């Protein structure tokens, strides 16, 4: 809608399923715990938006 | 066509609670210029500010300026968008938008988005890029009739765009209504009609043919070309 | 201007989303999730570069030097250390037309100083 | 599934296949020194598709070798010879650099249809 | 802002008018090439504000055949011409017993006023004009040949000379951009004349549909 | 006149058209056929060769008919071939380049 | 001509090269040297052209029209040339390389598939196998076109298949419609028609 969201179209499921649920249902809830696996450089800001619609969407 | 985005360089979004006093301190001498006078309603004034920088290259490039870019966004969101701007004589060109009275920060991100493409500055939509060149071929200059009886070839300007808006770029001033054509045959149809379409179509399969040299007797091309139009509409052999 | 990082809240972990405060008329980061709030300190929320102005220096890294196929040059030496090889490349980055634009990186160990002629 | 191919290493500026190795060679059949002890000596290493793109080639030895301007001078590894690029029926076309490739191509195919002996026990 | 909209206004009158004489309505030579400067001193430059309204640009011609054989020219002021407006110039070419109008209209026309505009034809043949279409004459472009409305009296020759019936020629659609011009109907005949690379000249026939 | 309706046919300055009769080959072929002299007056009649092409133009007919239809259709299909002939068998071409008997 | 080539590389990588109305800067350093080296080409075959005896073989096939061209000779006698794939030089199918041979980012001739020997002289490795890369793209345009222009050829034909010329001299179809009144507008068959010259035209 406003940003690019990011998608993880998972095996054996016909849906699509944004990456943060994917992360959660792993047991990373935080959002500071899915980005230090995402985001290895938090001097960046670029990955950081361009993740955000991601985390914005799953809330 | 040129949108915001192609002659922008940066948009941002600050939260700006009095314009008095701006968050930027290089924009603090227009906004007050601006502000020592009440020109709009400053009751219905939101603190979010959203702030564009454009570039003195793309600019200059469409010779445009941001009295006819602060019309246009005020025309297609009318009052409630208001616009402000410096001359153009900055170093910088910048021009700032509130909005006039979902939150208000997701509401200027979210127009911000959609001006950036949406917002046609100048040009004719679907048509991306032209091109202006002298033909060097006399199949695109322009033949003429002399005085004496000659034949002479006028060596002039021609424009090749990338999209196809005949219906528009026709009715524009200086541009010639006559010769003006496309290679998109259905636009043809739609605009000038069957036979119309039917000689372009012969010109356009004639073109394909020829383009390595090649020839093929006119009879062929008009058979083919009156057996997809003899009957109104563009017949596809399909 | 420059860009605008993430922030998280402190208890819950979770980002930190804008917020206006009416009664002080000033900015605030709130977590959606937790009941947190902080004063912000850049008062800007969005930063988009179009133009994309980004200096492909700080993209570089000095691990570079150490690839065989990359060429070398004895013209360019480095301004921080003296060295007078040094490996150069082009941006090879999409969003980057003028990418013939050449950037080189010192071979010395250590130094890994990065330039642009 | 990994396709490789043997490549010869290359030191400093210098192979490391020296004289020894092609004498220990020659005499293959005495002293049972093979490819395998060409590859045990790491003389030779076999680079696949994807470590290509991390290797420095030199086409011949003669690569190697210090020019009026350098092109390379950091080599890592060498062809042994650049015609085994060639497959089986392309490598029986004499001269195929001076072809067409479309014509080395026919051949290629055309070399699969020849008459000849298909093997030496037909008559059984 | 405004004078472009009086250069659009004076266009859109030239194809007009242009339209009216190849029609066969008696059209002035005057008119038929009036100049911008001269639109201005009979209309206006400041359509804007309301000098010139476009219902002071309506024209009415008359046929050349028969004076009584009138036709309109309307120009509505709201970009989407609702059902409303069309009511009220059936109502004036009522008052004034005209038959024929055309109504170039600047951003559209509602589902319901074309409803309208189809369902009471054989009372009043009304047609509809974007006002896009007519700042070009489309018959002065070069991949457009001339056609030539063929009275009943050369129909009935042509089927009789060739020996066939109407189904038997080429066809041109009644909502095409050459028949909407000439403002021709179902089952009349076009007469085409293009010039041809291997005969000189060449002549087809289409008819309406 | 002919010179004019060719002029709006072919907008460019092309001369090259597909004809059905090679007119100058069949000049050549009469040149040599009858042993011309191009060195010596000639003894066609001017006025003999408008009335034979004008004779010809009439016999060489691609829409037969002489309703006005018709006339109109045949005038159209042999228009460019006419013009074609009208200016190759001109009196004058006839008479200093051809030189025919 | 690869001097040339390396002064303009020189310009792209000072940022000394601007580049030209309707194209990005890689397409202008693109077309600088793709220009350079088609001039090396055409030189180069003209000089091969000019340096054949009357009795050359190739030149009689060529001058007869029997089979060959000037090109075949120049590729024979001279340079092979350009190779293209998808009408550009040979892509960087590596990582920033043509092969592993070259170094990255090398926009250099020899790099990018200038074959610099003729046939008789002979490819080097590395133009042997860019050569081989130009001559598949031509086997796969050969084997690839003709199913799309097989297809095209079919539907033409199921389209005017019972067009025919009747006895009226009109052009009809099966339904008895007419497509045109006279064959061709001239009611001629293609066949006894051939190229004049209007003379009072020009
Ligand atoms: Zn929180
Ligand atoms: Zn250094």
């Amino acid at each position: 809608a406003i940003g690019q969201r990011i998608v993880a179209t998972l095996p054996y499921i016909k849906q699509e399923v944004p990456i943060i649920i994917v992360f959660r249902a792993l047991g990373f809830v935080s959002d500071r715990d899915i980005l230090e696996h995402i985001i290895y450089d938090f001097e960046d800001p670029e990955m950081m938006e361009m993740v955000k619609p991601s985390l914005d969407e799953a809330f | 066509h040129t949108t915001l985005r192609k002659v922008t360089a940066n948009t941002a979004i600050y939260y700006d609670p009095n314009p008095q006093s701006t968050v930027v301190a290089e924009d603090q001498e227009w906004v007050n210029v601006y502000y020592e006078m009440p020109d709009f309603d400053v009751a219905r004034i939101s603190p979010w500010l959203l702030r564009v920088e454009l570039d003195r290259k793309h600019m200059t490039d469409r010779k445009l300026t941001m009295e006819q870019i602060a019309e246009k966004i005020n025309a297609g969101f009318g009052d409630d968008l208001n616009c402000i701007f410096n001359d153009d004589n900055a170093e910088k060109l910048v021009l700032r938008i509130r909005i006039m009275n979902m939150d208000d920060d997701v509401f200027l991100r979210c127009i911000e988005s959609n001006m950036l493409t949406d917002m046609t500055l100048q040009g004719i939509e679907q048509i991306s890029k032209v091109y202006m060149h002298l033909p060097q071929t006399d199949n695109k200059k322009k033949i003429i009739i002399t005085e004496d009886g000659e034949f002479k070839a006028l060596q002039e300007w021609i424009l090749e765009t990338d999209g196809v808006s005949l219906m528009r770029v026709l009715s524009e001033k200086d541009v010639d209504p006559v010769r003006t054509t496309s290679n998109d045959i259905v636009e043809i149809f739609t605009v000038l009609g069957i036979e119309a379409v039917r000689k372009a179509l012969e010109r356009e399969l004639y073109h394909v043919i020829s383009f390595d040299g090649s020839y093929v007797n006119y009879r062929h091309l008009a058979l083919l070309c009156d057996t997809m139009t003899c009957r109104g509409h563009l017949m596809a052999i399909t | 201007p420059g860009f605008v990082g993430i922030r998280f809240c402190q208890e819950c972990n979770n980002m930190l989303y804008p917020k206006e405060d009416k009664e002080n008329r000033i900015l605030l980061y709130a977590c959606r999730n937790c009941d947190y709030q902080q004063e912000a300190d850049n008062s800007c929320i969005y930063v988009n570069k179009i133009t994309h102005e980004v200096d492909e220096l700080t993209q570089i890294i000095a691990d570079v030097s150490q690839d065989p196929t990359l060429p070398r040059t004895e013209d360019h030496p480095c301004q921080k250390c003296g060295h007078k090889e040094a490996v150069f490349f082009q941006s090879h980055s999409a969003r980057a037309e003028d990418a013939m634009r050449l950037y080189y990186v010192c071979t010395a160990p250590h130094c890994g100083h990065r330039w642009t002629e | 599934g990994r396709i490789c191919r043997p490549l010869l290493i290359v030191e400093k500026q210098k192979l490391l296949l020296k004289k020894r190795h092609i004498d220990q060679l020659k005499e293959r059949e005495y002293n049972n020194y093979s490819w395998q002890d060409l590859v045990a000596s790491g003389v030779v290493e076999y680079i696949d598709t994807l470590e290509e793109e991390t290797v420095m080639l030199a086409m011949t030895p003669d690569d190697l070798q210090e020019k009026e301007v350098a092109y390379c001078s950091t080599y890592t590894h060498c062809e042994i010879h650049p015609s085994m690029i060639l497959g089986v029926c392309a490598s029986i076309i004499p001269f195929p650099d001076h072809n067409q490739s479309p014509r080395n191509t026919y051949q290629s195919a055309m070399g699969k249809q020849a008459m000849g002996v298909y093997i030496t026990n037909f008559h059984v | 802002d405004d004078e472009e909209e009086t250069y659009r206004l004076w266009k859109i009158r030239k194809t007009i008018m242009q339209l009216c004489h190849d029609r066969g309505y008696l059209v002035t030579q005057d008119e038929l090439d009036q100049t911008l400067e001269e639109f201005k001193a009979q209309f206006g430059d400041k359509p804007s504000e309301g000098r010139p309204r476009r219902t002071d640009l309506t024209v009415l011609v008359a046929h050349n055949d028969d004076p009584t054989d009138q036709m309109f020219v309307f120009f509505p002021e709201e970009p989407k011409v609702g059902i409303k407006t069309i009511k009220v110039y059936c109502q004036r070419m009522q008052e004034e017993n005209i038959t024929r109008a055309l109504i170039v209209v600047q951003q559209g026309m509602t589902p319901s006023a074309k409803q309208s505009l189809v369902d009471m034809a054989p009372k009043y043949i009304l047609e509809q004009f974007l006002q896009q279409e007519l700042l070009i004459n489309i018959t002065e472009h070069e991949l457009v040949p001339e056609h030539v409305v063929m009275t009943k009296e050369e129909v009935t020759e042509l089927l009789a000379r060739y020996k066939l019936r109407e189904n038997q020629l080429p066809r041109i659609q009644a909502g095409d951009p050459v028949a909407r011009y000439f403002g021709i109907k179902r089952g009349q005949v076009v007469k085409i004349i293009r010039p041809s690379e291997t005969a000189g000249r060449y002549i087809t026939y289409r008819l309406v549909q | 006149e002919d010179r004019e309706v060719l002029r709006v046919i072919f907008p460019t300055g092309d001369s090259k058209v597909v004809l059905p009769c090679n007119l100058l080959r069949m000049i050549w072929n009469a040149q040599k056929i009858f042993h011309i002299n191009p060195r010596l007056p000639s003894d066609l009649h001017p006025i003999k060769v408008v009335e034979g092409v004008k004779e010809l133009s009439k016999k060489l007919v691609i829409v037969n008919g002489d309703d006005p239809l018709s006339r109109q259709a045949q005038e159209n299909a042999t228009l460019l071939f006419n013009i074609h002939l009208r200016s190759t068998l001109c009196s004058r071409r006839m008479a200093e380049e051809f030189r025919l008997s | 001509a690869k001097q040339d080539v390396i002064e303009v590389i020189e310009k792209a990588h000072n940022n000394e090269l601007e580049p030209t109305p309707g194209n990005t800067l890689r397409q202008t350093f693109e077309n600088q040297v793709n220009r350079i080296l088609n001039d090396a080409r055409d030189k180069t075959g003209s000089s091969a052209q000019k340096s054949l005896s009357e009795y050359n073989n190739f030149k009689s096939m060529v001058v007869s029209g029997a089979k060959g061209s000037k090109i075949n000779i120049s590729q024979v006698i001279a340079v092979v040339g350009q190779q293209n794939v998808e009408g550009k030089r040979i892509p960087f199918g590596f990582k920033h390389r043509t092969l592993p041979h070259f170094i990255k980012d090398d926009y250099g001739p020899e790099s990018r598939g200038f074959v610099e020997n003729s046939y008789l002289a002979g490819l080097t490795p590395t133009e042997f196998f860019f050569h081989a890369m130009g001559g598949r793209e031509g086997l796969i345009d050969t084997a690839v076109k003709t199913a799309e222009t097989g297809y095209i050829q079919r539907r033409l034909i199921k389209s005017m298949e019972s067009v025919m010329v009747k006895y009226d001299a009109t052009v009809r179809n099966s339904i008895n419609q007419v497509v045109q009144l006279r064959y061709g507008e001239d009611g001629l068959a293609g066949e006894s028609v051939e190229f004049q010259n209007l003379a009072t035209l020009k």
